């Protein structure tokens, strides 16, 4: 039961780390700054209450951090930039719960508007801290097409396994790790118009119970920014 | 921790130093001196506090997790605190107790 | 940087244990007894009530004044010693009881008493019987202290105030012991009022 | 699962074992006997009723083992003596409670009277076997102050952890071992009227539990007397 | 041949920094404060106000006059020692504040007092605030003596008058300061009227 | 004619350095964080107008910084700090301009209020940028007495020569540089209750020119923040 300090902020942590296409996140006219020091810290997001009725979430990262302290304020400060982002994802259920997520990456993940006509006004893909939940059946207007069956990118969410994933199975684990190495076509990009991955948490079991236990599993979701680096202020030589 | 060793949860315990304000909530918490400690794994936390000599520091705790428990145990839990010396403290002018009259 | 928090530097400074006074000529108030204990005065009280056994010398100094040349007799009998019961019974002369005799102008007197109890240390707690009577052991007596004037008469009528420094020396402590949370009702016993753990707050945040 | 053997007795038993004062027991005109055949065997007193509203209990030793067999016989025997008492408590509780213990031992724990003005007429201390509860409130009368938050002795029940002591979490353990090497001025004393320590047994956290489970917890208390020597009776040479 | 213009020659001699009498029997007028500050005298203020930064061992001596045999007692309280309100107040029979007892004829009594101050020197001048009050910290605070006459009455009325002497030991300065050109308004703050640079002269030659 | 940077800022620059007290500024339960990076960049102040009638101003540090951007900003965030303060100040005179000028630091600078009776407001003392102007005559009020002669804290004027000081003659030279290496008896202090010293600049002999020159002689004053450090906000071990 080891738990790993990093910054001024500890987490408690089945240590098994699923890496991003098997990369470790690293480095890299041109002159780029780099923080060691903060930014690396957890950045423990608000738990989601999952239900025997929860579709499913996602978070579009960078974005997502937009918030966060240091990591946020870089944000606005740097016109460029790239992290590494280990996310941790600690379930916390009863051995007399039963349930099945999949906590996935999928990188670039573009999605479609209900109104197929129309497209939707740029906050209803994303809000900062607050995850979007998928739905059930289809929906209309100008937000995203969140029904899960397609997990709003137009392919089939059972076979959206191919993406860096994990799988938590209350009856044999509650914790999940993933390892983000920075997936873009161009070194830097800016954060603000750029989401590089967006972290998708879709239940296949649903989450089940008999009456005396709490009606519901909160779901608590842990962001480091590993070897994050930003573009140099100040004047060459 | 002294709940049932069925039940599980997280709470943020934080502590922010003397010259900075109180938290207001679990987010501005976690912006800070902090660790998420999870109390179905392990059910002691220990922390060591700097710079108490003779406005101090602030201990805080939020609740990152409710206490998710089993159908058989009991939702209500207690948790017991335990102040002492860090291995230092050195004392120098002796006075008489505020207590006796 | 802790020097100041052994037990000799804790303990061992001289406080104001016994004040008392007797006239030179008049019955029972022309000498002072002071059965010696450390539950007199409640400072000193809480600090020896940290330990449960207490090991040390006793020095003692003598503060006299009044109100001719006046001497004074401070006579300290063992915990087995005679004791008088007038200024003029015969158990002033005994040999074997010590006594100072300090005359007015000059330094104030000094009188050691060494570890004189039959065990291997004082007992600030008792928890057992004399048989009886509860909390009460012979093994920490000390002595009483009898004071009063050597001169015969006095045409005037003085009154002598004498104040007694108790300091312990070679202070050796064992058991510690959690201080004393509530007042003190009584000299002799323990007994207390059930009083709060600490100041009230309004609310746990 | 070890399980000890000590004599004719034998009990079932976390080997977290706390030697009182980091000594353990030893031995010593005077000529003492000592029996170290039999005395050693454990003592297993009757268990305690642990509920809800269970304040405390305590116990003055060796007092306590006035009628334990040979031990308590040796005490009417002998004039004087000296043990060491390897007490063990063993909670014995489900999964499905909750609760926490202090079992601490008190050297010298002088108690004072309820009604400060008298005092307790010497049986208000002690019965043998059968322990003393705490209360709750306040109480008056010639019996020993029994209200927790003092421990009948006038000191925080708090602060009370500086003595030999151990936890019982019940989510953690159920077992207590505290080793204490006799305690006392004088080498030898009379164990009628002098209680050399008192093991009293508070709980800081109160017994909770759901409605089909057994609405109490028993508690068990083991003493061993160990080295423990007596005056010799018969003539010097 | 400067032996004598180093900083102990200078500064280490003793000064009557306080003069204040105290009668026997009769409220407040029974006892003397003065809380000790090198700010007292304006010859002695002068030289401590060329250092910014100074730490020293004080060693007083007192005078006792009066106008039976006189006991007194010179009471010192740490900086964070209780203070008597009254003559008979329980504050004088403290422990941790020490006292000196002395009668009349004697040597005059003699106490000496270590650095005490929490941080490592004393500020002869502070350039900041409490929270406030400018001008003022706690770290140059060295305590308070209260002096009293140990007994109870006398038949006569007596008034005794006690003198202060404060030296210096072992002075240690740091950061030199320019002398105070302006007279000194107030014992507490640094406030000045404007004054002269230097005597004027009729011309420039 | 050597140009020194210094994080992203960088000053054109006699190189005669005082050194205050003959000490360069060095570093040193208690945990201290010093920020290498940032802090020690020159802030370069806003230029004063020194005219014919001027008779003085003065700076209190560290709170002159206040708003002088991540060293203003950890003033705020720590508790306790300290800093070494070199200053340079460079005066930008022509041939046809005389002068000459006292900059001077004066550790613990206590100041007078004008009416002796009362103390000034807290704010007659310190604004945070704008330097305070000395007066050729005496002044009442509840504002800090600031007649030169007396340079606000009773001393003579003409023997504050003593304090670490340099002397702008611009006959010779137009350039000072003081190096102050963190005078206080207490290692750490708070910088918004404590001024460490008083940055004044007197004129002695008044600026002086005939009609075509420029009216003014503007002294440009900059400080750089070195050996800055903190306490430790994180928990210890």
């Amino acid at each position: 039961v080891r738990s790993m300090t990093l910054g001024n902020s500890t987490i408690t942590t089945s240590a098994n780390v699923v890496v991003g296409y098997g990369e470790w996140p690293s480095y890299l006219e041109d002159q780029p700054t780099q923080p060691d020091v903060a930014t690396c810290r957890f950045y423990t997001l608000e738990s989601v209450q999952w239900e025997k009725t929860s579709p499913g979430w996602w978070w579009k990262f960078p974005e997502a951090l937009k918030n966060m302290g240091l990591f946020g304020q870089n944000m606005h400060y740097h016109y460029l930039g790239r992290a590494g982002y280990t996310i941790h994802v600690q379930c916390n259920a009863s051995k007399f719960h039963q349930g099945c997520l999949l906590v996935v990456c999928v990188p670039e993940a573009e999605m479609g508007c209900a109104d197929t006509d129309t497209t939707f006004p740029a906050t209803e893909l994303t809000t900062e801290d607050t995850p979007h939940v998928f739905t059930s059946d289809s929906i209309t207007g100008k937000k995203v097409q969140a029904a899960v069956c397609n997990a709003g990118m137009g392919v089939g969410v059972g076979n959206l396994t191919i993406f860096p994933h994990q799988w938590i199975n209350l009856r044999t684990n509650n914790s999940a790790t993933i390892v983000i190495p920075y997936i873009n076509s161009v070194p830097m990009d800016n954060m603000f118009r750029h989401y590089n991955f967006t972290l998708m948490i879709i239940p296949f079991a649903p989450l089940n119970f008999t009456d005396g236990a709490t009606a519901y599993v909160p779901i608590t979701v842990t962001i480091a920014p590993m070897y994050a680096e930003y573009n140099g202020l100040r004047l060459a030589s | 921790f002294c709940g049932s060793a069925m039940a599980t949860g997280k709470l943020l315990i934080s502590y922010s130093p003397p010259g900075a304000s109180v938290p207001t909530s679990r987010k501005d918490a976690m912006l800070g001196t902090h660790i998420v400690w999870d109390i179905g794994l392990q059910s002691s936390c220990v922390l060591c506090v700097p710079w108490i000599s003779q406005s101090a520091g602030y201990i805080t705790c939020w609740y990152q997790t409710n206490i998710v428990v089993p159908p058989g145990a009991p939702t209500s839990c207690d948790v017991l605190c335990f102040a002492s010396a860090c291995n230092d403290f050195s004392v120098r002018l002796l006075r008489d107790t505020p207590f006796m009259a | 940087s802790r020097s100041e928090s052994t037990i000799e530097n804790f303990m061992g400074r001289a406080a104001c244990v016994f004040m008392d006074q007797y006239k030179i000529n008049g019955s029972t108030d022309r000498f002072a007894v002071w059965t010696i204990n450390i539950r007199e005065m409640a400072q000193l009280r809480r600090k020896c009530e940290m330990f449960t056994y207490m090991r040390f010398d006793i020095e003692m100094t003598m503060v006299i004044t009044s109100c001719p040349v006046l001497t004074h007799q401070i006579m300290y009998v063992p915990p087995g010693g005679p004791i008088p019961a007038k200024v003029d019974g015969y158990e002033w002369q005994t040999s074997t009881n010590p006594s100072v005799f300090w005359t007015e102008g000059n330094a104030p007197p000094r009188i050691s008493i060494p570890f004189i109890s039959v065990g291997n240390a004082y007992s600030s707690f008792y928890d057992g019987w004399s048989h009886g009577t509860y909390g009460y052991t012979t093994l920490n007596a000390m002595g009483k202290l009898y004071i009063r004037h050597v001169n015969r008469s006095s045409p005037h009528q003085i009154t002598s105030t004498i104040r007694v420094y108790f300091k312990p020396k070679h202070i050796k402590a064992w058991v510690p012991r959690p201080p004393r949370l509530c007042p003190y009702i009584n000299k002799r016993d323990v007994n207390f009022v059930v009083t709060e753990i600490t100041d009230s707050r309004t609310s746990i945040t």
